[PDB]
């Protein structure tokens, strides 16, 4: 499961949420940005690692970071379509 | 048909897919609240009666106008299914996530897919066509149904109450500890998983190491079975003067800030 | 003759050494793939690795080492963590912004706590 | 008999002189194979030792030798460090 | 009272990882709320690799520069 | 009291500064701080706040006076120069080998003392700068 | 079990020896045990060579006529041979100087070789025994004192087996005696001794005793320098590994150079193929070791270094200057070397070879004449002729060697540029500011920020290994053509046609492939058939590396998905294979890049080895 993290620099764009093809990122209330909302990743197990969320983050560097973990691949992380491991 | 599909059941072909995933991939596990972020988040429960497994549905009225394709999921070769339940306002054409085209029903609609990515792509397409209440479910091997996507009822693009932040790190991305600083710890290869306290502590520790004018010698252990070496340096006096130096240095540093 | 020697030994061994040995190696590697200890040291959370970690912890807590070791928890190195925090508290009170309501122990709890359920050692219900 | 290939083999006229006999007979080859079998047994032992790693009790339950005690105490031979460095000094 | 750099004033970025580190940018607006961690919104002539030239910075990550104490030639 | 983000950053700075100034002393006890790893050896600080080498950097001859080290390095330099000159150019020893006779051990032993003189004069200046 | 993917293989096999990640045997005792096992493998490999040389080989016939006999490596018993090929082939000939080494170190019989094989097997058993019991006690073994003692013992062996040892009067029993008595076994004549056309065994023994004694003294001096100023501030297995690898690469490259120019094995220069293979092999090994030193330096930066105001911190702070200046050096060298070569190509093509830009290597000629040569060959710097010159195999340089050395400098500087750039950007670039938290090797950072392909620090080595192979190819072409011209007595075809690159094609590659390609044809097959076959095999491996490097994953993952669909829809097999066991997935990006590089370099090495054999046969 590719770990995905959210940092203080997030400004509540919701672009990372809209860019996720597997509904990993999620908008929680917070008191750190003017938008009063901050991205969170409660469904990292569905993260394929495509880094579309990083392509849509407007901050100077990625307020959302996807750390690929090749030693912990999952059928959800590998995007398996014809093989089931459950 | 035996040449079209294998004659054995999906469970028979699966063998011990479970009890081997727990061995082959012991890391692959879901957290205690998979679709949600906090334990006290309603956690709406659905059963097979609401969203049945696809092998139990034949010519269901809720299926869209789909002609079948080779790009669907692997029946009898995979057991995990993802289902979409969305309600239409009119009967129009849409692209299946597995290529090909289907036509939505006037009312309720229901599709089955293998990967959640296909379901999310279809949800994006439908919401682009002004469709609400797109609910995405997951079908397990034994038939347990997990409700996903608008897990708390509100789409993730819109902030909603009761959603605890997850994987939120209270600093900038480059304020993570370096791997060398987190060496010999559980976070050596994964500094992004360290606590804020741990990262700050190691970032202060590296600075402490680079001040050998005040760093403490940390005397050698007494491992040999013989008598203690008389030496020529008093560790007690050094410890006392190091306590004094630490006190004065902390006082000066706090005066600076 | 010159040919004899390596001819007979070769006719015995080269079939063995190539066919039998390589085929046995391939088959045993396929078996090792389906073995429970398949790359156990490099698969996170594997049963053998977790049992080894538990036994290492048990040996460390049963046979203390006179020499100082690298702390698995960086804060566990402190000989008196109580004194560490007490000093912090004193320094923070010295440089607290006015009558701030924020205390040191609450801040340490806030920094130490972290919600990363998807990180392993947390997905193993640990 | 060989068909020579390459300009230098023909030019220099080097001949591959086959020895009249073999060179190792058969008994000494058998002795070499026996010694290699012993080496193979030792290699199997080493492979079993390394694959399962070092058990946690050894180096923790077995007390260090006085040489090892004094070396760790005084920081010698790569101790007081985290490196191997066979060419230490 | 106003806290942070003045609107429209050139500031030098002190954030080590920022694409415009030690470079210069114009302050668009500073959020006058104590809870905002990165209120100082700075606009730069150069766009980063994401083709975005506006970012918010913390109060301690920007150095306000006087009208003639910086280098006009970058 | 509606803690500010700047107040949180101030606490982070205070924590980092306090930790940094606290882990230096004998209250952290990490393998790095063990003698012969990062620290300066117990009773022998090599340099102080100013980066000036102390007499402890010389080791066994940490209390040999500056005058004695100057004499040692000058004598070693003179003897080594004499040995090198008598080995290479004046009465060359390789040419003596070509004559079938052995080397002259005096020349080799003398010429061995030039790096001795080098490190000896470096140590001599270290002692002189420390007032020894 | 085994409900993983095929990606598990290439994911773990890429780190299967990354023992720092292997928590079980993570202690340094285990790493020393790995060293013991590796040395046991080396001993068994040397035992292999000695056993097959003494079993089916002509060493007893080699010592008698080292110039007129071709050394035999092992007996060939391939069942695929046709009776003619069986009658054609005698045995696998020798491409290594083990016959020469055994002759030099005093082997005079196959019985001695057999005892050597037994001793090698017993020593491998000893190494395995030592590896059985890792222990801080065994960590004491080693050190520069130990290797210097090994050198002293080797000096003793060479003294015992020097050709003049028979005339030696026993020093330890009858005293040192006259100087000539010691000269029977210890000499410093210098250079080739004529006859054997190699350094005297007395010279080598004397060298080794001197080196061992000096090494003991140097180790003692280094340890007293550790007495005062005792600072092991940065200990890392990768830092020490980088030190060892860089020193070993320097030593191996120096070995290649000084073993060609000062051969130490008797009757080695008479064997052209073994000399060329020796030089090429050792230069490749040295370049690989230097590249490994840089790689492990990068790894130490990635996951073992803590930023400080030290040497490495200073290097990192001004890494932009280092990378920019290295880029300037590489750009200048490449621009000028390529431009001069193209100018010479145009001049030679246009029938005007005089108008080529031939910059005389006057600096290297000055060094050679003033410091090395004993006769006036060029006359610059000095013209004195030595009354009693010594012999060696130092080549005489000319105009083309200037351009070739500039190509070598370009290759070395570009390799260093890539390696240093990757290692120093492992700490982060403005495209990837947080590379310190991503590990040494990773695929990419995605298509965002314009693209981040090959941004990993491991990808820096992946890119620089092509340059390593290219630089080694350049200077090994240089060495091979130089020695081919010297042996074929041309020495003017090289000096004129190496100025332009069409010469490097026509006279070197196209010319020296004539006999190799005729290894087998319609007429028949000769002893070079195996090398033509290996030539083709190496080209095939190189182009498969091209496949793995050019085409990337996604395509192949979709294709493999369709193949899985075919299998799951196939009759008689969907009942048996559900793709759940070892799921076939495409190679990961890092795995694909490494496998493509591996095929590329395997084809590289095998192609050049086959070409060298077919050219210098
Ligand atoms: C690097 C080691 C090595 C290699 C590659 C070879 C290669 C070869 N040997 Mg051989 N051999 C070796 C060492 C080696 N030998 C040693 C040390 C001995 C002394 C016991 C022998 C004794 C020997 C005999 C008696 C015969 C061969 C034969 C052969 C040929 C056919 C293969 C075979 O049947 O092997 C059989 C070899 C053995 C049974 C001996 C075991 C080999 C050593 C001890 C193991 C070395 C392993 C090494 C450390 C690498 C391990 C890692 C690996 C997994 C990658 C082939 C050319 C045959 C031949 O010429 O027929 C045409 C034959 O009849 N060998
Ligand atoms: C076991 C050690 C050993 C032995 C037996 C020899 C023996 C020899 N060496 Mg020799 N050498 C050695 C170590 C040794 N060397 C080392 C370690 C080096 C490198 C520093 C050299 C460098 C060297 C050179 C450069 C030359 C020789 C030469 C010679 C030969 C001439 C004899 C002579 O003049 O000796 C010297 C006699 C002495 C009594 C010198 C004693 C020096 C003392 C022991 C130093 C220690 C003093 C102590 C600190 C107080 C002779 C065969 C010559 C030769 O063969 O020419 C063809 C020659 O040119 N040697
Ligand atoms: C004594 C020297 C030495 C030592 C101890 C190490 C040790 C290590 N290296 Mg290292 N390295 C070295 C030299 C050394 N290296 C050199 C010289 C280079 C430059 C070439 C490198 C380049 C290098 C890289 C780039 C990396 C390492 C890594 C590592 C670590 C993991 C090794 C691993 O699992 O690889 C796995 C080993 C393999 C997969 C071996 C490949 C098998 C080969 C290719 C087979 C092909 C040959 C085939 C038979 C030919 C067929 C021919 C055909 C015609 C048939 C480990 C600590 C890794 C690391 O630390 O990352 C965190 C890493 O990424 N090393
Ligand atoms: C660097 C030191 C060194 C090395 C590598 C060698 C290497 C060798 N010597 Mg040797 N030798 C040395 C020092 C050395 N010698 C010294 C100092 C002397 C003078 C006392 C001699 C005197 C000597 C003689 C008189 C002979 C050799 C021979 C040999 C060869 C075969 C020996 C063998 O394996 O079978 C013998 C050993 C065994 C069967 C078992 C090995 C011994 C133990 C078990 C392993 C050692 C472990 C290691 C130290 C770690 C081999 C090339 C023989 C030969 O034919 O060479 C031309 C031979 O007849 N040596
Ligand atoms: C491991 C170290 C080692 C060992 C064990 C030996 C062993 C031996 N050396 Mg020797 N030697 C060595 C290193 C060593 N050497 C080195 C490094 C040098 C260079 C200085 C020499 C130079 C040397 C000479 C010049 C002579 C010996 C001689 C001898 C022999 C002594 C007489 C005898 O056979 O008694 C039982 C014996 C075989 C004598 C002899 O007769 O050997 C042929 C002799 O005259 N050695
Ligand atoms: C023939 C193939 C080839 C060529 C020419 C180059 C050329 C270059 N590579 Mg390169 N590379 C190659 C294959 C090649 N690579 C392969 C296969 C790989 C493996 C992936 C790499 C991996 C690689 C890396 C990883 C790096 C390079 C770098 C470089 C540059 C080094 C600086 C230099 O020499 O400038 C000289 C430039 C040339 C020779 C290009 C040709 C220019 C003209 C045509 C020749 C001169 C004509 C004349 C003088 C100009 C006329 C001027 C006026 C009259 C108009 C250079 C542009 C390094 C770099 O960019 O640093 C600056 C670097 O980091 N390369
Ligand atoms: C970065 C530039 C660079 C590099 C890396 C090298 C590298 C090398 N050169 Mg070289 N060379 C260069 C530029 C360079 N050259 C230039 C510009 C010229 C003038 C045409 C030469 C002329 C030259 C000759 C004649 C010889 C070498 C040789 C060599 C090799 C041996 C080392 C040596 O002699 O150092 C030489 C290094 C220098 C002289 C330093 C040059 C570095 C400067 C900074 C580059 C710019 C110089 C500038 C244009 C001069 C302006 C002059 C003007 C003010 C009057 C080595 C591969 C030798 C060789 O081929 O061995 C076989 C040899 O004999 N070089
Ligand atoms: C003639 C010999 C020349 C040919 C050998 C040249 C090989 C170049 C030397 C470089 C070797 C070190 C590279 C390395 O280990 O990392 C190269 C990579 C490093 O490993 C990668 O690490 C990454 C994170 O660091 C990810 O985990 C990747 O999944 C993992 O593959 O290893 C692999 O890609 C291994 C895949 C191929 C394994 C096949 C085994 C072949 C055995 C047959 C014998
Ligand atoms: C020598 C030696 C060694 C090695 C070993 C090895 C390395 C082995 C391997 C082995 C192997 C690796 C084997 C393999 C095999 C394979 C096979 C045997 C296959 C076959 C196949 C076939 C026969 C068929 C083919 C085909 C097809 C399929 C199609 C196309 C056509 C054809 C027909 C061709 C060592 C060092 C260890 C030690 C001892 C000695
Ligand atoms: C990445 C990195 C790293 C690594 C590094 C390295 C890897 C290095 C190497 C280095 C090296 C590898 C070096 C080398 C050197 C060498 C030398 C220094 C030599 C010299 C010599 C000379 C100079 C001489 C010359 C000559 C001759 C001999 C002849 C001719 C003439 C003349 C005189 C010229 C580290 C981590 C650590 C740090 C950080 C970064
Ligand atoms: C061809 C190709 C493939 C397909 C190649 C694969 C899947 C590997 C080929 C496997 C070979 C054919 C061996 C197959 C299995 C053998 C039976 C050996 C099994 C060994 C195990 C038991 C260890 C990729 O996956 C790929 C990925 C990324 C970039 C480029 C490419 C690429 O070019
Ligand atoms: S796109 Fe980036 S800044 Fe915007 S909400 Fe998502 S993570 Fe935060
Ligand atoms: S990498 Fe892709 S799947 Fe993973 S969180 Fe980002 S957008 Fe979602």
């Amino acid at each position: 499961a590719h770990a995905v993290k959210i940092y203080d620099t997030c400004i509540g764009c919701t672009l990372c949420v809209r860019a996720c093809p597997t509904d990993v990122i999620e908008m929680v209330p917070a008191t750190v940005n003017a938008a009063k909302q901050v991205a969170s990743t409660p469904r990292v197990e569905d993260c394929v690692g495509c880094k579309r969320c990083e392509t849509a983050c407007p901050t100077d560097f990625l307020s959302i970071r996807v750390y690929l973990q090749e030693n912990e691949e999952t059928q959800y992380s590998l995007g398996l379509d014809l093989a089931d491991w459950s | 048909a035996v040449p079209n599909t294998p004659k054995s059941s999906p469970d028979t072909l699966a063998g011990n897919r479970t009890e081997a995933s727990a061995v082959s991939r012991p890391y692959d596990k879901f957290n205690v609240n998979y679709p949600l972020s906090s334990p006290d988040q309603a956690r709406t429960e659905v059963t097979t009666k609401e969203i049945p497994r696809p092998e139990d549905l034949v010519d269901s009225p809720k299926f869209p106008l789909f002609g079948g394709s080779a790009n669907g999921y692997m029946s009898k070769a995979t057991r995990e299914r993802h289902a979409i339940t969305w309600t239409a306002k009119e009967e129009t054409t849409f692209e299946m996530p597995t290529s090909g085209w289907a036509m939505m029903n006037k009312g309720e609609n229901l599709c089955y897919f293998r990967k959640k990515e296909q379901c999310i792509a279809l949800c994006k397409q439908l919401r682009s066509m002004k469709i609400n209440d797109v609910k995405i479910y997951r079908l397990s091997k034994d038939g347990t149904v997990t409700f996903l996507h608008p897990s708390d009822g509100v789409f993730p693009e819109k902030v909603n109450k009761g959603r605890v932040p997850v994987n939120f790190r209270p600093f900038t991305v480059c304020q993570n500890a370096k791997q060398g600083e987190l060496k010999f710890t559980e976070y050596w290869t994964k500094p992004y998983e360290a606590d804020a306290l741990t990262t700050l502590f190691v970032k202060a520790r590296v600075a402490a190491y680079n001040d050998v004018v005040n760093l403490f010698p940390l005397p050698n252990p007494k491992l040999t079975s013989g008598p203690a070496e008389p030496t020529s340096v008093d560790y007690d006096a050094l410890t006392k003067e190091a306590m004094e130096g630490q006190k004065k240095r902390i006082e000066a540093a706090m005066a600076s800030v | 003759a010159y040919g004899d020697g390596p001819k007979k030994w070769g006719a015995v061994l080269l079939p063995l050494t190539i066919f039998g040995v390589g085929i046995t190696a391939m088959g045993t590697f396929v078996l090792y793939t389906f073995s429970e200890d398949f790359f156990w040291a490099f698969v996170p959370g594997s049963k053998r690795s977790m049992e080894l970690e538990k036994k290492k912890k048990e040996m460390a807590e049963k046979y203390p080492s006179p020499v100082v070791q690298h702390p698995a928890d960086p804060l566990a190195g402190l000989v008196n963590r109580a004194d560490y925090e007490k000093g912090l508290e004193e320094a923070w009170d010295k440089v607290k912004p006015k009558g701030s309501t924020v205390t040191v122990e609450e801040k340490l709890k806030e920094l130490s706590t972290q919600n990363n359920p998807h990180y392993w050692r947390n997905a193993i219900k640990s | 008999e060989r068909i020579p290939g390459g300009k230098f083999t023909k030019a220099q006229g080097k001949i591959v002189a086959t020895p009249d006999e073999d060179g190792f007979t058969d008994s000494e080859v058998a002795l070499a194979l026996i010694i290699a079998a012993v080496v193979l047994y030792l290699a199997i032992e080493v492979t079993k030792s390394l694959f399962y790693g070092e058990d946690p009790e050894t180096t923790a339950k077995g007390p260090m030798t006085p040489f090892e005690k004094r070396v760790v105490e005084k920081g010698l031979f790569g101790s007081r460090g985290d490196s191997y460095s066979p060419f230490r000094p | 009272a106003w806290v942070g750099p003045k609107k429209g004033s050139q500031v030098r970025i002190l954030r080590p990882e920022s694409y415009w580190f030690q470079q210069r940018g114009t302050v668009v607006n500073v959020n006058q709320k104590t809870n905002i961690k990165y209120p100082v919104t700075v606009k730069f002539d150069f766009v980063n690799y994401a083709n975005v030239n506006t970012n918010g910075f913390a109060l301690w990550e920007v150095d306000e520069l006087k009208e003639g104490e910086y280098d006009p030639d970058l | 009291y509606t803690e500010s983000a700047q107040d949180a950053k101030l606490f982070e700075t205070v924590f980092s500064t306090y930790t940094a100034e606290y882990l230096k002393g004998p209250m952290y006890e990490t393998p790095e701080k063990m003698i012969g790893r990062r620290p300066f050896n117990p009773g022998e600080p090599l340099w102080g706040e100013d980066k000036k080498l102390t007499s402890n950097v010389l080791g066994p001859l940490k209390r040999v006076s500056s005058n004695e080290l100057a004499f040692l390095t000058m004598i070693c330099l003179a003897i080594g120069a004499w040995g090198e000159a008598q080995f290479l150019w004046f009465d060359p020893q390789f040419a003596a080998i070509d004559r079938g006779e052995y080397f002259n051990p005096i020349y080799i032993i003398a010429a061995s003392l030039l790096p001795v003189s080098f490190w000896a004069h470096i140590a001599c200046y270290i002692q002189k700068a420390n007032g020894k | 079990y085994g409900r993983c993917a095929t990606q598990r293989y290439f994911q773990v096999l890429g780190n299967i020896h990354d023992i720092e990640l292997n928590e079980s045997l993570n202690s340094p005792q285990a790493i020393q045990a790995l060293s013991f096992g590796q040395l046991s493998v080396i001993l068994l490999w040397l035992a292999a060579y000695t056993f097959h040389i003494g079993w089916s080989g002509n060493f007893e016939a080699f010592i008698d006529n080292p110039l007129g006999v071709q050394p035999i490596n092992h007996f060939v018993l391939d069942p695929h041979y046709s009776q003619y090929k069986v009658d054609t082939t005698i045995a696998a000939l020798t491409n290594h100087p083990i016959y020469h080494w055994l002759m030099t170190v005093g082997f005079t019989s196959n019985a001695q070789i057999y005892r050597f094989t037994l001793g090698l097997e017993i020593t491998a058993a000893v190494m395995l025994v030592l590896s059985l019991a890792p222990s801080v006690g065994l960590l004491s073994m080693g050190g520069l004192e130990v290797v210097s003692w090994i050198s002293i013992c080797w000096a003793g062996h060479l003294v015992n087996f020097a050709p003049g040892a028979a005339n030696l009067t026993n020093v330890v029993m009858e005293g040192p005696g006259s100087l000539g008595n010691l000269m029977n076994v210890l000499t410093f004549n210098g250079g080739i001794q004529l006859g054997t056309q190699a350094l005297a065994v007395s010279d080598v023994a004397h060298h080794h005793v001197a080196i061992g004694i000096v090494g003991l003294w140097i180790s003692a001096l280094l340890r007293v320098s550790k007495y005062a100023w005792n600072f092991n501030t940065q200990s890392s297995y990768h830092l020490d590994l980088s030190l060892s690898l860089t020193v070993g690469g320097i030593l191996t490259s120096l070995l290649a150079q000084q073993a060609y120019v000062y051969p130490a094995l008797s009757y080695l220069p008479y064997d052209y193929l073994t000399t060329t293979s020796l030089y090429v092999h050792h230069q490749y090994i040295g370049a690989f070791l230097a590249t490994g030193g840089f790689v492990h330096g990068g790894i130490f930066l990635v996951r073992d270094y803590t930023l400080s105001n030290d040497l490495v911190g200073k290097l990192l702070a001004t890494k932009a200057t280092v990378i920019s200046t290295l880029s300037w050096i590489t750009l200048f060298l490449g621009f000028h070397a390529t431009g001069l070569y193209m100018h010479n190509d145009a001049m030679a093509a246009f029938g005007v070879p005089q108008k080529q830009i031939i910059i005389e290597p006057v600096f290297a000629e000055f060094i050679q004449q003033v410091f090395f040569l004993g006769t006036p060959v060029y006359g610059l710097g000095s013209a004195a002729v030595s009354s009693t010159p010594t012999l060696s195999f130092l080549p005489i340089i000319s105009g083309g060697d200037f351009l070739v050395h500039h190509a070598i400098a370009l290759g070395l500087h570009t390799t260093v540029l890539v390696l240093i750039k990757g290692a120093l950007d492992s700490q982060g670039s403005y495209l990837f500011p947080d590379k310190q938290s991503f590990g040494y090797g990773f695929a990419c950072d995605g298509p965002g920020r314009g693209g981040t392909c090959d941004i990993s620090t491991w990808d820096s080595f992946y890119l620089a290994f092509f340059w390593v192979n290219n630089t080694v190819a350049w200077f090994t072409y240089y060495f091979h053509w130089k020695v081919l011209s010297l042996w074929q007595s041309s020495t003017a075809v090289f000096d004129e046609n190496s100025l332009y690159l069409m010469g490097w094609f026509r006279d070197y590659l196209w010319q020296n492939c004539a006999a190799l390609l005729s290894g087998y044809d319609s007429l028949g097959s000769n002893d070079l058939a195996v090398w033509a076959w290996a030539f083709l095999l190496a080209h095939l491996a190189w182009a498969t590396g091209f496949m793995f490097l050019i085409s990337w994953r996604g395509y192949w993952q979709e294709l493999i998905d369709t193949v899985i669909y075919m299998h799951l829809k196939a009759p008689f097999f969907n009942e048996i294979w559900s793709a759940d066991v070892v799921t076939p997935v495409a190679l990961s990006i890092v795995q694909a890049r490494f496998i493509g590089l591996a095929h590329y370099v395997a084809g590289f090495i095998l192609t050049y080895l086959a070409f060298v054999v077919g050219a210098t046969s």
